C-alpha cells in the first residue's frame, strides 16, 4: 500500500493529466492509493504556500505531489510537479501517459466545470436546511442539564424535527 | 533554416532515487518540437551530466538540465521549448 | 508516531538507491571481471613463471 | 550503566558512504567537464611542461615562473 496526494488548479493542464495517470495506476496497480485535491486558482497560491511552509518544501507550480508516509494527512515526502511524477511512474512502473494536449485543454474545461459543480454543491447544501430554532436564557444552571434530554426526546415536537439549540 | 540539419547532445542524469544515466524522455519532447518545426536532429551522449546542448554549423548554443524541461507531449506550454525554437530560428 | 514516519522515510528513500547502486556495482564488477580475466590470460604466460 | 553519543565515521553508515561516493564521482566529473570547457587551462600548463622537459632545468619553479610572469598583466 503506497499513498500519494496531488493538488490541482481546476484549469491546470498537467494536473488533469496527472489525474489521468493516477487513475490509470490505481486501477491497474494493486499497490497504489492516491487522494485527490484541487483549489480554485486564486485560493491555490495561499493554500499551497501554507502547505509548503508546514512541510518546509519549496514548490509553487500546480500541480504539487507528495507521498504520505502512513495515513491520509500524515507527514509527506515531496515529489515534484507533473514532469517529476510522470518520470517516477515511467521509471518505477514503466507506465506512460498517452493523453493529447488538446485533450488536456478539454479536461481543463471539464475540471473548471467540476469546481463550479463543487461550488454549487456547497450552495446546494445551504438549500436543504429547515431546522427548529431554540434558545435558553440563564442556561448555565443545574435545571438545564435535566431539561436538555427531554428536549432531545423529541416527544416535545414529534420525532420529526431538525433541532437547533442555543444556550 | 526550415528543415535544418542539427545535432542534439545530452548528458546523463540521476532521476529521483535513480542512477545517473543518459535518458531521453524530456529530450524526446524537444526532438518532437524540433521535428515539427521541420528539422533533422541527431543525438549525442555527452559525458557531462544532465546537460542539453544544441548544435548547427558545428556552432553550438544551448544549455539546460534535462529536469528543467517538460516531460513528453508537444511541450507547447513549456516556455523553454519555445525559447529553443526561437534560438533555432535565430540561428538561420 | 514520529519515529514511525521518520524511519519509514529513511528506509523507503534509501532502498531504491540501494537497488540502483547495487545494479551499478554489478556492472562495475563486470568491468572488474574483465580485468580479472585479462590477468588470467597473462597468468597463462606467467606459467613460464 | 555507561552512556555515550558515539561519533560515527561515514564508512560506518553504508547510506552515508554511498552518498559520499556518489558526490565524489559527481564532483570529479564536474571538474573534468569544467576543464573540458576550458582546455586552455590544461593547454597552458602542458606547453610550459613541454618546454621545461625539453630544457630539463631542475628548478621547475624558476622556469615556469619565468613563463608565467611575462603573461602577468
Amino acid at each position: 500500500m503506497a499513498k500519494f496526494v496531488i493538488a490541482g488548479k481546476a484549469n491546470c493542464p498537467y494536473y488533469a493529466k496527472a489525474e489521468l495517470l493516477a487513475d490509470y495506476l490505481q486501477k491497474n496497480l494493486p499497490d497504489f492509493r492516491i487522494f485527490k485535491i484541487t483549489q480554485h486558482p486564486d485560493k491555490w497560491e495561499d493554500w499551497v504556500e501554507d502547505v509548503c511552509e508546514r512541510n518546509m518544501w519549496d514548490h509553487r507550480t500546480s500541480p504539487i505531489i507528495w507521498r504520505e508516509l502512513l495515513d491520509r494527512g500524515g507527514r509527506g515526502l515531496l515529489l515534484g510537479g507533473y514532469n517529476e511524477f510522470l518520470e517516477h511512474a515511467q521509471l518505477y512502473y514503466g507506465v506512460t501517459s498517452n493523453m493529447t494536449t488538446e485533450l488536456m485543454m478539454v479536461i481543463a474545461k471539464e475540471n473548471m466545470q467540476t469546481h463550479t459543480e463543487q461550488q454549487l454543491d456547497k450552495e446546494t447544501m445551504k438549500d436543504l436546511i429547515s431546522p427548529l430554532q431554540v434558545w435558553i436564557a440563564s442556561a448555565g444552571t443545574y435545571v438545564c442539564c435535566h431539561l436538555i434530554p427531554l428536549l432531545l426526546s423529541g416527544e416535545v415536537f414529534g420525532m420529526h424535527t431538525e433541532i437547533s439549540l442555543t444556550l | 533554416p526550415a528543415q535544418a540539419v542539427v545535432t542534439l547532445r545530452y548528458g546523463p542524469y540521476s532521476a529521483v532515487g535513480l542512477s545517473v544515466e543518459h535518458r531521453t524522455y524530456r529530450l524526446q519532447g524537444l526532438q518532437a518540437v524540433l521535428a515539427k518545426d521541420g528539422h533533422q536532429i541527431i543525438l549525442e551522449q555527452i559525458e557531462d551530466w544532465n546537460l542539453v546542448e544544441l548544435v548547427v554549423n558545428e556552432e553550438t548554443v544551448f544549455q539546460c538540465d534535462i529536469q528543467e524541461l517538460e516531460f513528453g507531449g508537444d511541450g507547447k506550454l513549456d516556455p523553454l521549448c519555445e525559447e529553443a525554437r526561437i534560438a533555432v530560428l535565430n540561428a538561420f | 508516531l514520529q519515529s514511525e514516519e521518520i524511519v519509514a522515510e529513511l528506509v523507503y528513500s534509501f532502498l531504491i538507491p540501494e537497488v540502483q547502486k547495487d545494479f551499478v556495482k554489478e556492472k562495475v564488477r563486470n568491468a572488474q571481471r574483465k580485468h580479472i580475466l585479462a590477468a588470467h590470460e597473462i597468468i597463462h604466460s606467467n606459467t613460464e613463471t | 550503566p555507561t552512556f555515550d553519543k558515539k561519533p560515527l565515521v561515514w564508512g560506518e553508515d553504508l547510506e552515508l558512504y554511498s552518498k559520499f561516493l556518489d558526490r565524489k564521482e559527481q564532483l570529479r566529473l564536474s571538474h573534468a567537464s569544467y576543464l573540458r570547457h576550458h582546455p586552455e587551462a590544461q593547454a597552458l600548463v602542458s606547453d610550459f611542461l613541454l618546454f621545461l622537459l625539453l630544457r630539463r632545468p631542475e628548478d621547475v619553479v624558476t622556469f615556469a615562473a619565468e613563463h608565467f610572469r611575462p603573461f602577468a598583466a
